[PDB]
């Protein structure tokens, strides 16, 4: 333990649809929070308060309707970087609760992070909070290392990207790496626009938030999309009712497994491209036939979007069609996957080498942000 | 000039309706100082909504002042301020304490929010206002209680200068004409009441005097401009069927004005 | 002044409170250790990764 | 390595059930234990009461390699955490759980044998096994354990009833033979 | 200036809660707590000498709502002196706000209120049942190095009126002379042998003879002679002890003239115990008050 204090370091996962923010060592994240910033459209002040610059977090969110929303990652990459520094700050002085310049802090950023933005996002930690030291680690090789490997071959699926990250000896390969431009967040307009066609409706900005709790409870991949069909169409075996917060009751059919189907099938929301299982199978297919055979033994789902039940089992059908009979086709989907990155980091940032590795202010005043090219995979 | 509106069920759906929409904002650009309750509003949208018709024109039209929501039990509602900051400025707002409710200590259901303005113009220069919209049953006890909000005032503040205005549903039902001798703000000689107990502030069919302004202090008593405390009938001024002025709210703006 | 003790045989009772008792903190320990242990466990083969990533950026 | 499987359809125990472990370490803040009846996942067994400095062997005779009776206290399925305590089980209990783990025990005993008799290649298959033939029956007796042992001895008086768990008759054949030899009364 | 008024205000606002509400101090106030206090132990004797009336309590571990409740009955200090039996930490859901009430008095009182050191209040166990994550969480691991430094410093044992000898855990086979009590230093922590460990370690059992060994794999049982034997030598007449729950609040052991209390009701949830307290008269008549919890 820290039998002397050698401070505890932070971990920030600096997601698109939620930051994750915690203390080395720990076994979760202490704080998660909307990864959004709303400056105010008009002049005023809470009752009790000053006029305020930008709210971040929940605090934003609860006060969406007078600012303008904005996030500052965009399909994993950091866009706005004004804002950026505006969600660090509000992870440091308010979640966390904890002066940065005492706590070295580990960053992590999306599969093929242009080499700018990896400076940038260096240069803030080192010139604004002043931190001791920090570190950057892509979000897909924490979620591997989580689950205690090595090579494997992650899929990603968050709230606004999803990635299929082939890994070998702990290294994600640049090449392989496939993107997708299809997340949880479109799987919950799309759950939006089905569930209108039994009438039900979702304009106030109240109702939005319940399709979001709707499809991460009450959804799941189906084995067979056109049996489970017939069997929705059939029979009232499938459905599961919702009640909502003013205590009407929705039922929520063949929606349940369409909305996810889209990741197989991405078509479905007019996205010409092809469907997770395809996107995986031809990131294999990109590594070298050699070590494919360890990918397809050791293949990882991480992220909120991979919660879904039955979706280890759907891939393990799909990649079983498109592989070769003879491999050993193995999925992995650890209970915890919804926080795989933070816990990577987490685990990472509490190894005995690990504390060797991190950029010191002391390195950082004496070379620039450039130094992160050097201390990243 | 300065009033005080009860906008039933203010929200996101009311706010959408556009011809509502238009009536509500050609109601608010009355006024100077304006106070809007039973805000329903959970994210601030329908808020939101209203400035930007508020604003369009120019982006300092209108500055607002809100309240966190309020209530015992989960119908929570805000206070809106809305004032043009042209005319008159907030300097400082808080909430009036009353405890935690679950060891039963609150004494209102809905904590008056208070502002001090200045007003450079008018011939008070400073001086504070009092927002309650009360609940309908603890009329008697929670406009008896604004009395401890007023010493507040004086105690945080070093303020006389004070008017007290809302929805205090202060007639008819629910504080019948005996219960006055219980209250302290009505029977002190500290307070002035600007609506008096004839002045219908509903555009339902009733005849109650529901809204109120009260005021204290000597500059501010002298800067109200005599008779001109009333209800605003917004149904006659804009020549509205009985159907459409409820669309809007049941409660007529009440208003009085300032030298 | 040989002061020797005794005993009120009788004894005064207060009713003590319903407010629940017991802390998560017991808890908390165990997971701790867990996660430790987990920790321990992965860092034989975490930890030659790192140092195989040390030794190639270090030529740089 | 051998197949394994779980005892009952769920995969994991609930709150306030008493399940049998086998006590496989001890550690400073508890004794780490396997859940026998679920596939041998990890469970661990609090310091409980009396404050102890140092943990010998033979406190409160929890010891090693012993299987023992304990409750389910917490279950983090997120995590993977089933946290356990020796203390609140009473002596019946004790003795009911070491009837439901002895019966339910004899049935994976058998599936087992059937499974390596069929040649069964993975616990997919195992499973899939215990799903078309235990757990059925796990369901019709809203039991778990009992109602699998009682079919499987009911199976020695009359074999009909294993006519309707859609079986292969190879599966039917061998399941047969294997109650035979496993539930005779000697 | 420490504004120690400020600190026992806002510990004792929370006492009408229901819920359980918690009290929020600074770093630097709490810190205050133990480096001022710290001062105060180790200027009063390793073994106190002490003088009638005062309340004597058992183990409180971090049960604050009970503690507020026992003061509530038994008169807040100065005006009733107190001493308490250790076990201030652990396992309740409120130790920081227990272990900071009791040193904010200890500061406020000097010398109408004491404390005596538990088996709890040493680093090595607190570690593990859980007083060291309720500080990794509500403020910092730094902040329990510096409790640490203070529970090293705290007094082991009391004799009131020459004649009640009290401490937290009981007896020793060592114990034989007070002088060994006296010549032990501080700061110290809590060894794994020896007479600083037996008196916060040992136990009374009616079915031993002499010194038993003890399933709490320290230090040992000791027989209900080994009371009588202890107490002639010393020419004491009672021995009072915590250290372990009894259902009655007080158990007397040894012929009546040993007594051990557990203050903490209903401990842990885990247990169906009254907590008790004793009220020594200034003649020395011992008298018992029982916060008895609801069937
Ligand atoms: N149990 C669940 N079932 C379905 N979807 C879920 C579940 N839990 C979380 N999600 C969804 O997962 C998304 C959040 O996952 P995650 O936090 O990894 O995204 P992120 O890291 O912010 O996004 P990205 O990696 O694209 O930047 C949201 O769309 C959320 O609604
Ligand atoms: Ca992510
Ligand atoms: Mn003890």
């Amino acid at each position: 333990m820290c039998d002397e204090d050698e401070t505890t370091a932070l971990v920030c996962d600096n997601g698109s649809g939620l930051v994750k923010a915690g203390f080395a060592g720990d076994d979760a994240p202490r704080a998660v929070f909307p990864s959004i910033v709303g400056r105010p459209r008009h002049q005023g002040v809470m009752v009790g308060m000053g006029q305020k610059d930008s709210y971040v977090g929940d605090e934003a969110q609860s006060k969406r309707g007078i600012l303008t929303l904005k996030y500052p990652i965009e399909h994993g990459i950091i866009t706005n970087w004004d804002d950026m520094e505006k969600i660090w700050h509000h992870t440091f002085y308010n979640e966390l609760r904890v002066a940065p310049e005492e706590h070295p802090t580990l960053l992590t950023e999306a599969p093929l992070n242009p080499k700018a933005n990896r400076e940038k996002m260096t240069q803030i930690m080192f010139e604004t909070f002043n931190v001791p030291a920090m570190y950057v680690a892509i979000q897909a090789v924490l979620s591997l290392y989580a689950s205690g490997r090595t090579t494997g071959i992650v899929l990603d699926s968050g709230d606004g990207v999803t990635h299929n990250v082939p890994i070998y000896e702990g290294y994600a390969l640049p090449h392989a790496i496939m993107r997708l431009d299809l997340a949880g967040r479109d799987l919950t307009d799309y759950l939006m626009k089905i569930l209108t066609e039994r009438g039900y409706s979702f304009v106030t900005t109240a109702e939005r938030e319940i399709v979001r709790d709707i499809k991460e409870k009450l959804c799941y991949v189906a084995l067979d999309f056109e049996n489970e069909m017939a069997t929705a169409a059939s029979s009232s075996s499938l459905e599961k009712s919702y009640e909502l917060p003013d205590g009407q009751v929705i039922t929520i059919g063949n929606e349940r497994f369409r909305c996810p189907e889209t990741l197989f099938q991405p078509s479905f929301i007019g996205m010409e491209s092809a469907g997770i299982h395809e996107t995986t199978y031809n990131s294999i297919m990109k590594c070298d036939i050699d070590i494919r055979k360890d990918l397809y033994a050791n293949n990882v789902m991480s992220g909120g979007t991979t919660m879904y039940p039955g979706i280890a089992d759907r891939m393990q059908k799909e990649i079983t069609a498109l592989a070769p009979s003879t491999m050993k086709i193995k999925i992995i989907a650890p209970p915890e996957r919804k926080y795989s990155v933070w816990i990577g980091g987490s685990i990472l940032a509490s190894l005995s080498t690990f504390q060797q590795m991190w950029i010191t202010k002391q390195e950082y005043d004496e070379a620039g942000p450039s130094i992160v090219h050097r201390k990243c995979f | 000039k300065i009033a005080a509106f009860n906008i039933r069920t203010f929200g996101e759906t009311k706010m959408s309706n556009a011809t509502l929409a238009s009536y509500i904002v050609r109601i608010v650009r009355r006024y100077d100082i304006v106070l809007i309750q039973e805000v329903r509003d959970s994210h601030l949208v329908a808020v939101g909504k209203l400035l930007d018709y508020l604003n369009q024109d120019d982006p300092n039209t209108y500055h607002y002042v809100v309240s966190e929501p309020l209530g015992r039990n989960s119908y929570k509602e805000r206070y809106l301020f809305l004032f043009r900051p042209n005319k008159v400025s907030v300097l400082d707002t808080y909430q009036y304490d009353d405890g935690c409710e679950s060891c039963g200590n609150d004494s209102f259901s809905r904590e008056p929010a208070v502002v001090k303005f200045s007003s450079h113009s008018t011939k008070v220069k400073e001086f504070a206002i009092v927002a309650l919209h009360s609940a309908p049953s603890d009329a008697v006890a929670e406009i008896n209680s604004l009395y401890d909000v007023y010493l507040d005032v004086q105690q945080k503040w070093h303020l006389n200068d004070v008017m007290l205005m809302g929805d205090f549903n202060a007639d008819c039902s629910y504080v019948t004409s005996s219960q006055w001798s219980s209250i302290r703000l009505r029977t002190s000689s500290t307070f002035q009441w600007l609506i008096p107990d004839s002045a219908d502030t509903t555009a339902t069919s009733t005849n109650c005097a529901y809204d109120r302004i009260v005021v204290a202090g000597s500059l501010l008593q002298s800067s109200v401009v005599p008779g001109s405390a009333a209800p605003f009938d917004f149904q006659a001024a804009y020549g509205l069927s009985n159907e459409m002025a409820l669309a809007i709210s049941d409660h007529y703006p009440v208003e009085v004005t300032l030298t | 002044d040989v002061k020797h003790v005794r005993f009120a045989a009788a004894v005064e009772v207060w009713e003590a409170d319903d407010i629940e008792r017991k802390g998560p903190w017991e808890q908390a320990a165990v997971d701790r250790f867990r996660f430790q242990r987990r920790i321990a466990s992965v860092e034989e083969l975490l930890s030659a990764v790192l140092l195989r990533q040390k030794k190639l950026l270090e030529q740089q | 390595p051998g197949l394994s499987c779980r005892f009952y359809q769920h995969k994991f125990p609930e709150v306030e059930d008493v399940v049998m472990v086998n006590v496989r370490s001890i550690a400073e803040m508890g004794a780490y234990v396997s859940l026998l009846e679920y596939n041998n996942i990890e469970g661990m067994i609090l310091l409980s009461e009396l404050s102890r400095r140092r943990i010998r062997s033979i406190n409160k005779l929890i010891r090693i390699g012993r299987n023992e009776c304990v409750v389910v206290i917490r279950v983090d399925k997120e995590k993977g955490y089933i946290d356990l305590s020796k203390r609140r089980v009473s002596p019946e209990e004790a003795i009911k759980c070491e009837d439901k783990f002895t019966k339910s025990k004899t049935v994976y005993s058998i599936l087992r044998h059937v499974a390596e008799v069929l040649e069964y290649t993975k616990d997919e298959q195992l499973e899939s096994l215990f799903q078309r033939t235990a757990w059925v029956f796990d369901d019709k007796y809203k039991r778990p354990g009992y109602g699998a042992y009682d079919a499987f001895k009911h199976a020695v008086s009359d074999p009909s009833i294993l006519d309707s768990l859609d079986l292969n008759e190879d599966e039917r054949e061998v399941l047969i033979n294997n109650i035979n030899r496993r539930l005779t009364p000697q | 200036k420490l504004n120690l008024d400020s600190i026992i205000g806002r510990l004792l606002e929370v006492q009408g809660s229901r819920p359980g509400k918690n009290v929020q101090l600074t770093e630097n106030e709490i810190r205050g707590l133990c480096l001022k206090s710290r001062e105060i132990f180790l200027s009063q004797p390793i073994l106190l000498e002490l003088e009638a009336p005062l309340k004597i309590c058992g183990a409180i571990h971090g049960q604050y709502y009970d503690l507020l409740r026992l003061f509530e009955y038994g008169g807040f200090p100065p005006e009733s002196n107190y001493l308490f039996l250790g076990d201030y930490v652990d396992r309740g859901k409120q130790s920081l706000e227990t272990i900071c009430l009791l040193l904010a008095y200890k500061i406020k009182y000097p010398e109408n209120f004491f404390l005596l050191r538990g088996n709890h209040e040493c680093a090595s166990i607190n570690r593990i049942y859980g007083f060291y994550d309720e500080c990794k969480r509500r403020y910092n691991i730094k902040l329990w190095k510096t409790f640490t430094d203070c529970f090293n410093c705290l007094p082991i044992a009391a004799i009131v009126d020459e004649k009640i000898f009290c401490c937290h855990g009981g007896l020793s086979p060592d114990l034989q002379s007070m002088e060994q009590i006296r010549r032990i230093m501080r700061p110290t922590d809590v060894p794994d042998q020896g007479l600083l460990c037996d008196l916060l370690w040992s136990d009374p059992d009616k079915d031993v003879q002499g010194w038993g060994e003890n399933d709490r794999g320290v230090s040992f049982t000791f027989g209900a002679e080994v009371v009588a034997k202890f107490l002639h030598k010393h020419d004491l007449d009672l021995i009072c002890r915590a250290h372990q729950v009894v259902e009655d609040g007080y158990e007397f052991f040894a012929k009546r003239q040993l007594v051990t209390l557990f203050s903490a009701p209903n401990y842990c949830g885990e247990f169906d115990n009254a907590g008790a307290m004793m009220s020594v008269d200034e003649t020395l008549m011992c008298s018992f008050q029982i916060l008895k919890p609801a069937d």
